[PDB]
């Protein structure tokens, strides 16, 4: 809700949200846990969350009655609500981690510029980020904006003149309006806190300030209006700090077609044109991706080198290993075709799927090459004779393995139930990958072996 | 011996003694470090333009550099060769006696008028039905300048004349202590004496310190420069 | 009690009348703060956020929690009811069931395909024995390394099914071929058959190790996720 | 108003281009948040000279007061926005405007020690002998803060 | 209680942040101070760091910084928890006949349920969504 | 090695007679000659 | 100090014991609260 909105107003919106879910989605929604006063972005009377619990997956057939569908209908339906930003969204796969999609930027105050100057430097970066929709999308602050706050100045001279101590003044104000934790008491053999505070109706508006009295040394009661002056000013309802220095968290993601790495590259370039004493750093998912990204090339190199070395020892050749290693694309093309067609993403399940698809296709090739080579070495057969005799012997077991495994992962592809997202990712990439890996290899493996053996007559 | 468990066991017993210690010793902060006796390196800091004094350089290091270096893994202890600034109230006994005041009256006035008060909220929870306004109440905040400390009202006389803190004291930004004063080739300097944490690799820690100092250099004021007058790690790297 | 707090004496007046705390305040048992208003379908609600202990079984824990809440049912006041808005264990139970179903269905499909080509039940039983032995072995290595049964480890074995199924088919099929082509007895046929593939199988193990093992040496959150699949697949493949 | 609440955000943010489009569509210039701050209040507070001029051209109340009686001139003077103080005074801002505390733009200007604004306010006929609820003048503030320069300017 | 974002930062958050030294394998440190009188300082450590050793090292540096905090914050106390963990399930407790408030339900869960669920086999942590009863003195300024 | 140090004895009888608090004496002597850490302030957004 | 067995059990022993949940390899927990105001909570752990 807008800045300075009360608890009652937030409840009216949560009631509308709750009413909608138990009216329009009564066949899907089981319960609505309405938490007024809490937000992951920040706390306050002007924030709230509604945790929607659904009926069993068996009682919700088709995509029409799924989270993604309800989310879209909910978000669109709540677009009508006035003076409130109400929208639904699904939970991440791993709730332990955040959304883990986009970047997490920290804007740092490196030279004690103060809150106001850091806000201006943030607004400057946000404005420049908005000028690149082609690269950056939804570049927003994670924290809250400054709000009106009631500044009250206690006149020290007037307090001393009337014989009223500052401790009595600051206690009377703090205790009444703020509340004071005095000491503990025992309720049914359990220690609990004792709180003194003003009854609601006497701590609501600025006019109520003057209804509070403080006793002087001479015993006379003096109202707050006698020794206080008040004005309106703006201040932060939520101040952030990163590595000991004042900060402001900025969330965002790469535009459709762009990588997060390229989106970060620009955010760094935009940040370098900010006022003097305004630094930056990458936190959370961003910090993780940068370190994880540096390792990837070296791990590929080592993996690809040891594969070659192992095959080189197996076959006793520097050349023949290439005949095996050339099958890698035959399996990958099928996975990508199946993924792009069904409308899935390059996720962990898909990536691990490619390695096992590559692994089995490589295994099929290794045995064909081993058989072909052994016929040439031992029985003194020609290249083509040995190759044709090899693929002949290796045809049946490849077809048996492929037929069994493709049917084995069929239910994972067509699955639309609970945890089907993970099953689909596992199934789709493997099925499509295996279909191409099987069909292509049986024709392409003997081509690789013959071409490689013809090229290198070294051994 | 595991230095982690050694620190925990020592501190577990220190926390039994802590409450019995004088309030002045607790408020200064007791520390439990697991470091070597000798310094790993000394990170010197000088101003080549000469636009910052030994006291200015010491405050900047303490305020903008020391904490981040102290939090770095492998750094067991950090000794500031200098002192961070404090609001120094230099009392005059002739002026205090003149207005019938004592250091007790000065200490009472500072605590009362340099206060950060929690004043609550307008339309705070639980609220009344029909409340439209919710705003934080801001009372006294910490003083930020010598000027604000200067106009702290100690008392008002019979005739109605005001006695301010600047009438009984000189008020300036000055070091917590004035014990440690450093120089680099006869030039005004401060720095950080860094001790290696028990078991930590000297070269790995030295690299981590250099990486952290590299993130500070860009935002330095004009003239300020890092110098390396003492480092044991280069010998280890070159010797091997 | 609120009665006692109400009877707290504040002041004794000149006439002799007594000012109590209940004369200048409303006294009741309430919350520590009123910032959060929690509702469940519009009805006043509280709750408990339960985390699983290290090395614990989620399904056993959830059953034990429901069993304990059942013992508390009789002592609940009138109107009080337990509700489960968030529970992960129904999702975990389906994940295990679906993966056991996949592994069972996979072994059934191998049996059908083995019989379709080889056409003898004696041959179809060798994979039926081998695959479960390898899968059971994987759990033993999984446990030894300090890993748990989770979504990533369970789907890790599902992704490895193809590699385990192939090792079974390749060894049996090659013997069936040698017997059919050279007319050797089963024992002599196996000696020759294994003599043709034993070198390759050892080589295949090292190649697949080179593909999967380095995946476990990624750092951070991504590394931890990849290490679950890496160790599970490499273990299952090594035993196969 | 819908656009009224977008203008309040625009004026505060300093989004000159958005305020332009809002004035054309007819966004309420007398729109006020819960504390009673108009876009002119916000523009004056955050120091947006261009938006102050645009709002005053589109019939914004120069002597608009919040729920504690403070005007845009109070804010402009207090936060040291010299250009905005002159523009407001030329468009007929009340130079002797008292809030609920009896505080004036001169008092606030004197307290933060804005010498230019003090002289600008005095030039437009700011009452130098104006007393607040504690009977304090701009001179009483200057000697208390220890501002010799400001004390010399404030000799009636 | 009753403290603004700046009061919490300048008296609590900055004082704790300045004392988070000599802690092993710290990657970065973040914090926020809000107008509800709350501060949360999250210290994130290197992967493969013992979370127990990390928590006690943070705890120990906080304990020595406790005398530097305001009286009202020392009285309320400062919690040091492993936050990286997630929930197994959420047990909701409701009142259907409308005889109990959220305060009444929360107190019962704290007194008669929470402890028993904490001792249940395999339960690593239990968090109450609400607070147990507190003795509330609602002062009247006219009568005072 | 040991060094000259300035020993000062507070006469309890004389203090009680004049009506001078011993806490006021110790604070006056300690604060003036030794220094007293009163409370904290904010210097360019840093607690000191 | 000065607290009876019942008072110190309610304010100390029960307050600590209810927070001694989800500790690894915890076999059993024994405690006593006496009239001197002394509390001792002993946690015994699995062998190894
Ligand atoms: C039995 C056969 C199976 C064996 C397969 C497993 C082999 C062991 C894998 C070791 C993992 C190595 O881990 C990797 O090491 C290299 C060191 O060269 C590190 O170093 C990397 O840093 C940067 C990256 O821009 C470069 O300067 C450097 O060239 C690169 O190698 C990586 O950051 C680290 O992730
Ligand atoms: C293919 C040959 C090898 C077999 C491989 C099997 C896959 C490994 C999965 C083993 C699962 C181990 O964990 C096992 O899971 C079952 C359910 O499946 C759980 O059983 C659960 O059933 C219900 C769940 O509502 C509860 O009432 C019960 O209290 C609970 O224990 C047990 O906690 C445990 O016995
Ligand atoms: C040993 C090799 C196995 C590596 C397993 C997968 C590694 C994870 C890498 C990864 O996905 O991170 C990069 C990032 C993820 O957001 O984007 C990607 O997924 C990009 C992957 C690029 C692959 C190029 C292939 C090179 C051929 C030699
Ligand atoms: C790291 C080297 C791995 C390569 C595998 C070599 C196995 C082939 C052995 C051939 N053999 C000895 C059975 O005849």
């Amino acid at each position: 809700l807008p800045a300075g909105a009360t608890q009652e107003r937030t409840q009216k919106v949560l009631n509308e949200v709750t009413h909608y879910y138990l009216t329009k989605e009564k066949n899907n929604v089981e319960s609505v846990f309405a938490v007024n006063g809490f937000g992951f972005a920040g706390r306050g009377q002007n924030t709230g969350i509604a945790f929607v619990s659904l009926k069993d997956w068996a009682d919700r057939p088709g995509e029409e009655n799924k989270v993604e569908a309800i989310t879209m209908r909910a978000t669109r339906a709540f677009s009508q609500i006035k003076d409130a930003m109400v929208f639904a969204f699904n939970l991440p796969a791993i709730v332990e981690l955040g959304t883990a999609t986009g970047f997490d930027f920290e804007l740092i105050d490196q030279a004690g510029l103060g809150h106001e100057k850091l806000t201006q430097a943030r607004n400057q970066l946000l404005a420049e980020a908005a000028k690149h929709p082609d690269m950056l999308t939804s570049v927003r602050p994670n924290g809250l904006e400054d709000t009106p706050q009631f500044k009250i100045d206690i006149d020290q001279e007037k307090a001393q003149a009337l014989g009223v101590s500052i401790n009595d003044i600051n206690t009377t104000l703090g205790a009444a309006w703020g509340g004071s934790y005095v000491n503990d008491f025992i309720d049914r053999g359990r220690v609990k806190k004792v709180y003194v505070m003003s009854e609601a109706k006497y701590r609501m508006l600025p006019d109520d300030i003057g209804d509070w009295y403080v006793r002087a040394a001479d015993g006379q009661m003096v109202p707050f209006s006698a020794f206080s002056s008040s004005r309106w000013e703006y201040g932060s309802p939520r101040l952030e700090r990163y590595n000991g220095l004042p900060s402001m968290e900025i969330l965002g993601q790469a535009a459709p077609g762009k990588s997060t790495g390229e989106a970060m590259e620009l955010m760094e370039q935009l940040a370098s044109k900010l006022p003097t004493g305004v630094g930056y750093d990458w936190t959370g998912m961003s910090y993780q991706e940068r370190l994880s990204g540096n390792q990837a090339p070296s791990l590929y190199a080592i993996s690809l080198i040891v594969v070659f070395l192992c095959l080189a020892a197996l076959y006793e050749s520097w050349s023949i290993p290439f005949s095996v290693m050339l099958v890698v694309p035959l399996g990958v093309i099928g996975a990508l075709l199946a993924a792009t067609f069904r409308g899935l993403t390059n996720d962990v399940y898909f990536q691990v799927g490619l390695l096992t698809t590559i692994g089995l296709s490589a295994k099929n090739a290794i045995l064909i090459v081993e058989f072909a080579k052994d016929l040439m070495d031992k029985e003194g057969k020609g290249l083509i004779e040995a190759t044709l005799d090899a693929v002949r012997m290796r045809l049946r077991p490849i077809l048996m393995t492929s037929l069994a495994f493709i049917l084995g992962v069929m239910p994972l592809v067509i699955s639309t139930g609970a945890g089907s997202g993970a099953q689909n990712a596992v199934g789709t990439g493997v099925m499509g990958g295996m279909v191409t890996a099987t069909v292509l290899a049986i024709f392409f493996v003997p081509v690789f072996f013959v071409v490689v053996r013809r090229r290198f007559s070294r051994k | 011996t595991d230095a982690d468990i050694a620190q925990v066991q020592v501190q577990n017993k220190l926390q039994l003694a802590m409450p019995l210690l004088p309030q002045e010793v607790q408020q200064q902060g007791v520390s439990v470090e697991k470091s070597s006796s000798s310094f790993l390196m000394v990170v010197g800091v000088i101003n080549t333009d000469g636009t910052m004094t030994q006291e200015d350089i010491s405050d900047y290091v303490a305020a903008n550099m020391k904490d981040a270096i102290s939090r770095t893994s492998g750094v067991g202890d950090v000794q500031l060769f200098g002192s961070q600034y404090a609001m120094r109230i230099w009392m005059n006994p002739n002026e205090l006696n003149k207005f019938q005041l004592t250091p007790v009256d000065v200490i009472t006035a500072i605590k009362a008028q340099n206060a950060q008060v929690a004043a609550g909220q307008l339309g705070g929870t639980p609220p009344v039905k029909g409340q439209q306004l919710n705003a934080s109440i801001i009372a006294q905040t910490r003083l930020t300048s010598t000027e604000e400390f200067g106009k702290i009202l100690l008392k008002v006389n019979q005739d109605g004349s005001r006695v301010l803190l600047r009438d009984v004291a000189k008020i300036e930004l000055g070091g917590e202590n004035y014990d440690i004063i450093a120089e680099f080739n006869g030039q005004p300097a401060s720095g950080l004496g860094i001790k290696l944490a028990t078991g930590a690799n000297a070269l790995d820690t030295a690299a981590a310190i250099r990486a952290e100092l590299a993130k500070m250099e860009p935002f330095f004021p004009s003239g300020l420069k890092i110098v390396y007058p003492y480092d044991t790690t280069p010998f280890v790297k070159i010797s091997i | 009690s609120t009665e006692e707090f109400g009877k707290i004496l504040l002041k004794v007046n000149q006439d002799g009348s007594r000012v109590l705390l209940r004369d200048v305040a409303k006294i009741e048992l309430g919350g520590e703060n009123y910032d959060i208003i929690a509702e469940f379908n519009g009805q006043p609600a509280s709750g408990l956020g339960i985390k699983l202990a290290t090395g614990a079984n989620a399904l056993d824990t959830a059953a034990a929690i429901r069993a304990e809440l059942a013992k508390m049912e009789p002592f609940f006041p009138s109107g009080l009811k337990i509700v489960y808005p968030y529970d992960t264990t129904p999702f975990v139970k389906i994940s295990i069931h679906e993966v056991v179903k996949t592994l069972v269905e996979a072994i059934i499909l191998v049996f059908l395909v083995m019989y379709l080509f080889l056409q003898n039940f004696r041959a179809t039983l060798i994979p039926t024995i081998a695959v479960p032995v390898v899968l059971l072995g994987t759990f033993a290595v999984l446990a030894a390394f300090g890993f748990s049964i989770n979504t990533l480890t369970m789907f890790g074995m599902v992704l490895a099914i193809g590699l385990l199924v192939d090792d079974a088919i390749v060894v049996v099929e090659n013997v069936e071929r040698v017997m059919a082509e050279e007319g050797l007895p089963p024992k002599e046929a196996t000696r020759k058959s294994m003599g043709q593939i034993q070198g390759a199988l050892v080589g295949i193990a090292m190649v697949l190790s080179a593909v999967f093992v380095p995946m476990a040496f990624f750092g951070g959150s991504t590394g931890a996720i990849y290490r679950q699949f890496s160790i599970t697949i490499v273990s299952a493949m090594a035993l196969s | 108003s819908d656009l009224g609440k977008k203008l309040l955000e625009a004026a505060r943010a300093g989004r000159d281009d958005e305020v332009r489009i809002l004035m054309a569509n007819g966004a309420d210039v007398n729109a006020a948040d819960v504390v009673g701050w108009t876009p002119l209040h916000l523009a004056a507070y955050w120091g947006h000279l261009e938006i102050v001029e645009v709002l005053l051209k589109n019939g914004a109340d120069v002597n608009a007061y919040d729920t504690l009686g403070s005007t845009p001139l109070h804010l402009a003077a207090h936060f040291g926005h010299l250009e905005i103080v002159e523009v407001l005074l030329k468009n007929g801002a009340d130079v002797n405007a008292k809030d609920d505390n009896g505080i004036t733009p001169l008092h606030l200007a004197a307290n933060r020690g804005h010498l230019e604004i003090v002289e600008v306010l005095l030039k437009y006929g700011a009452d130098v002998n104006a007393q607040d609820k504690f009977g304090k003048t701009a001179f009483d503030i200057s000697i208390n803060n220890g501002n010799e320069d400001l004390a010399e300017i404030l000799q009636k | 209680p009753g403290a603004d974002a700046k009061t919490v930062q300048d008296t609590v958050t900055q004082v704790i942040e300045q004392n988070m030294n000599g802690i092993d394998n710290l990657m970065y440190m973040s914090s926020n101070s809000d107008s509800t009188g709350t501060v949360q300082i999250t210290l994130t450590f290197e992967s493969g760091t013992d979370a127990d050793i990390a928590q006690v090292q943070v705890q120990n540096k906080l304990q020595l910084a406790m005398p530097l905090l305001p009286q009202e914050v020392q009285q309320q106390g400062v919690s040091v928890e492993k936050s990286s963990s997630s929930f197994l399930m959420v047990v909701g407790v409701i009142n259907t006949d409308g005889t109990m408030t959220q305060e009444d339900i929360s107190d019962y869960v704290a007194a008669n349920m929470k402890d028993a669920i904490s001792r249940t086999s395999g339960v690593g942590d239990v968090q109450l969504f609400g607070s147990q009863y507190a003795m509330r003195i609602w002062m009247n300024p006219n009568e005072l």
